[PDB]
């Protein structure tokens, strides 16, 4: 066993949601090997909070029209999808967002709740044409991990599934990109040794960092079965 | 052998001359990785002889490319035998059947411009199980000649030498069967006379500051070709009628 | 692409899009699995009429 | 610099006369040993030339100034 | 060769397919459920692209 | 009679195979023909070439 | 967090060579994850013994022919690459083999060492067609891992060269192929939760269930990079 383990070199934080990862010298065929099983764990079971539930007044479904108002439903749910959240106690919060008048009802219309802490205040949900004109809105975060949409949860769950309850598909996961890319990784003699790249995109509620050293806690979590 | 023939392979390998074939059927008395002893069976055996075919088989040799030519026995000990059947193998053919490459799992299917213009993608394990890999027997010969000057020598006994040169030489100069050798290193100690010739005033001074100044016999040792390399298999000493011979000779 | 991107853009962009194309593509390629069988040489069914 | 030379183009015109020049300046890093304007970034003689160029700090009429100087500066103290 | 094939692949569409009629934020996300194995690359989708 | 023999050694007619990425794990998108060619070492080598 | 982690069920050892291994249960998408990120390490990273150098009485080089002997010395090395054998104590062991009169070779005329076993005794090594014929050798099987090549160990070390020492490619990995699988587990009401089939086709040396716990050991001293090192 001549075990030869990488360190992490350098994390080129380009922002606080994009940050770029080098790591050399891995081991000659583990650079896809981590690479890919971390990829993995960072899109589909990352843990996170999200939309999964809204119900405005005045909608019946998501297709039909509010007057008054530039988007359609669905394409303010869209907004919803993409809202960044923090609910730090509680694993699910119904948040109320009631505003009336011109303007772009931006992510700070809605009533923060004393543990709960929406990442970019300035979102645009919908946009206010009439002055006349008000929304009113019941917004359902709850928290899981990765990626669940209204279609993979429509055929799990068929519990209570009542009409006017709009489904908005779950962005848990802070991570909305992730990518990994190997080169070659050169030393004294050997230079079949490869250097793993991966830049992972956040939301802001994780850091690029922190998310990384919880898949790696997950993974080695799954490895306490086979003892060693 | 080939898994996808046409069934040609057989009369190729046969004809070809390459394979040592049965001249007359019966069993096998003696099998040996050098030679088959065939004895007869009394219908097409002659009556006044003893009736044994005796076929010494060519071995690791080189060809006209420097490729491999070796027949390997193909039939085993005392095993019956029809005339007319392939008892040893050439180089590219496997129970008399042509068998000039190899066949293994190919999928189609790009791979990351690794197979761009038909650039081909191979498994470490096709490398690994050695079967691509090719002999090359290679002849390089070294002559003593006849200059003005005088008769060259081939001596162990060379001027301006190390000790890893001479290392993987006998006492007459001529490397041992089964050496590995690589390029740089001397295969037979070939040294020529040179004239008195005008040493310039700082080679004079180097060669008097070490002391080792060339002898009057300079140096043309036949030596491993640059970058090539493998293991001595044999060699082949020709002297004239009249010449003074190695030990080695 | 690359046509329309060197003369709105300039050089520069045009050999890094170059790459990113060629990157993408071979490795989208790769992943698709495309193949060649014998079934994938349809032949019409009134071949045979026509001759 | 690195790759693309497009920049040094657009700053001098010529494909040629910019190889002109790039080279003159390399050969004074090179002999001369003159100091570089851009950090070294620890590349070769041609790419400084080639950085220099394309931040429009050397040029033909620029190379004429500063060998003017150097060298008339040494025809003053003969004179 | 490989370079065409793989943008073709990519770019065409195909009926429904995995996820059709589906609305994602970005470029990203549609990244995120081709690799999460939730569309096929051939989806009619509506996607918000600046 | 190919497909016929294919059936003997409990193979498909088709002569693809579904494939999986060794890197990856994931399968590749569709069948890829997969098989056995007899294929031949050329004389012309690369260290005899460079 | 609801962290659930798998745990080894069953191994069914259908031979030494081939055995199952059954894995559950896992959360969804945990499957493949392990499946192949732990495939790649039991091909590779996998330590095992193999013959590295051999050396034959009466034999100068690997090409030469040895009378009586129905293989050349190349097939002779080549049975010896596959031959399997498992060292307990030492990380290189040199075993002896004489033998004489008519008979195939077998891997049970070598001598065994107080710590050595031989996992194929009846592993062809040479064919003796004479009975005057006899084969005197001294087979240096060495501990590696990977493959490790004649032509990748003639370009580094190279100290002592003595001549009738025939180097031999060390296939030193014990695992020939792998595949694993994703199966339904049908545990408590779960449903989602399946298991993971790891099946294994090695040599004989190697354990199934010692090398996977090998495997899952290297894996984890990798992720200290990624967990300590932030």
């Amino acid at each position: 066993t001549e075990f030869l383990k990488p360190r992490l070199v350098d994390i080129e934080q380009v922002s606080s949601t994009h940050a770029k990862v080098t790591l050399e010298p891995l081991e000659r065929g583990f650079g896809h090997t981590l690479g890919n099983a971390l990829r993995r764990i960072l899109l589909s079971s990352m843990p996170g909070c999200a939309v999964t539930e809204v119900e405005i007044d005045g909608v019946l479904h998501e297709y039909s029209t509010k007057e008054g108002v530039q988007e359609d439903i669905l394409e303010i749910l869209l907004n919803l999808k993409g809202l960044a959240v923090r609910v730090q106690g509680k694993d699910e919060v119904i948040l109320t967002l009631n505003k009336s008048g011109i303007g772009p009802v931006t992510a700070a219309d809605i009533t923060h709740d004393g543990d709960v802490e929406i990442v970019k205040p300035q979102h645009v949900i919908c946009h206010l044409t009439d002055e006349n004109a008000s929304i009113s809105m019941r917004i359902k975060v709850q928290r899981g991990r990765g990626y669940v949409p209204a279609s993979t949860r429509i055929h799990s769950e068929e519990d209570e599934r009542p009409i006017g309850r709009l489904l908005v598909d779950a962005c848990y996961s802070p991570v909305e990109r992730i990518a990994y890319n190997v080169e070659a990784a050169r030393v004294e003699q050997r230079t079949d040794l490869d250097k793993l790249v991966i830049e992972m995109e956040t939301n802001g509620t994780i850091d690029p960092e922190e998310a990384i050293r919880r898949a790696a806690t997950i993974l080695a979590e799954q490895l306490e079965a086979f003892v060693d | 052998k080939p898994l996808v023939g046409t069934g040609m392979e057989r009369a190729v390998a046969v004809d070809s001359g390459v394979t040592a074939v049965a001249k007359r059927g019966g069993v096998v008395q003696y099998v040996d990785a050098s030679r088959i002893v065939i004895k007869v069976n009394e219908d097409e055996m002659y009556p006044g002889e003893a009736g044994i075919d005796i076929y010494n088989l060519t071995k690791y040799t080189r060809s006209n490319q420097n490729t491999c030519i070796n027949q390997m026995p193909c039939v085993s000990l005392g095993e019956p035998v029809e005339r007319g059947d392939v008892l040893a193998d050439g180089p590219s053919t496997d129970l008399g059947e042509l068998a000039l490459g190899q066949n293994m799992r190919v999928a189609f299917m790009p791979w990351n411009g690794y197979n761009f213009e038909d650039s081909i993608l191979v498994s470490e394990r096709v490398v690994q199980e050695d079967r691509f890999t090719t002999i090359h027997i290679q002849e390089l010969a070294c002559v003593s000649r006849d200059t003005k000057l005088g008769p060259e020598e081939i001596t162990a006994d060379i001027p301006n030498v190390g000790e890893a040169a001479l290392s993987k030489l006998d006492e007459s100069g001529i490397v041992y069967i089964g050496a590995e050798v690589t390029g740089g290193d001397i295969l037979v100690g070939k040294v020529t006379p040179k004239g008195e010739t005008q040493l310039t005033p700082e080679e004079k001074l180097l060669r008097a500051i070490f002391g080792e100044k060339a002898s009057d016999v300079k140096d043309s040792s036949l030596r491993v070709p640059n970058g090539v390399s493998g293991t001595v298999i044999d060699v082949q000493v020709f002297t004239r009628d009249g010449v003074e011979k190695d030990k080695r000779a | 692409m690359l046509n329309t991107c060197y003369r709105i853009l300039g050089l520069k962009p045009t050999v890094i899009f170059a790459d990113q194309i060629m990157y993408t593509g071979f490795a989208y390629a790769a992943r698709s699995g495309a193949s060649v069988g014998i079934d994938d040489m349809v032949i019409p069914e009134k071949k045979h009429e026509i001759i | 610099a690195r790759v693309t030379v497009q920049d040094a183009v657009e700053k001098i015109g010529n494909r040629f006369d910019l190889v002109l020049v790039a080279a003159r300046r390399a050969r004074q890093m090179q002999v001369g040993g003159k100091d570089p304007l851009v950090p070294e970034e620890n590349d070769k003689t041609t790419v400084i030339a080639l950085r220099e160029i394309e931040e429009g700090l050397i040029n033909n009429q620029i190379l004429d100034v500063r060998e003017r100087q150097e060298q008339q500066e040494q025809e003053a103290a003969e004179l | 060769q490989d370079v065409v094939l793989g943008l073709y692949y990519m770019t065409r569409d195909c009926v429904n397919a995995k996820g059709e009629g589906m609305v994602l934020t970005g470029p990203k996300e549609a990244e995120r459920l081709y690799r999460s194995g939730l569309a096929s690359l051939h989806a009619r989708v509506k996607v918000r692209i600046t | 009679e190919i497909k016929e023999l294919l059936k003997l050694g409990d193979l498909p007619t088709s002569g693809q195979i579904r494939l999986y990425d060794g890197r990856t794990g994931e399968q590749f998108e569709r069948p890829v023909t997969v098989g056995y060619m007899y294929m031949l070492k050329l004389n012309h080598l690369v260290d005899d070439k460079m």
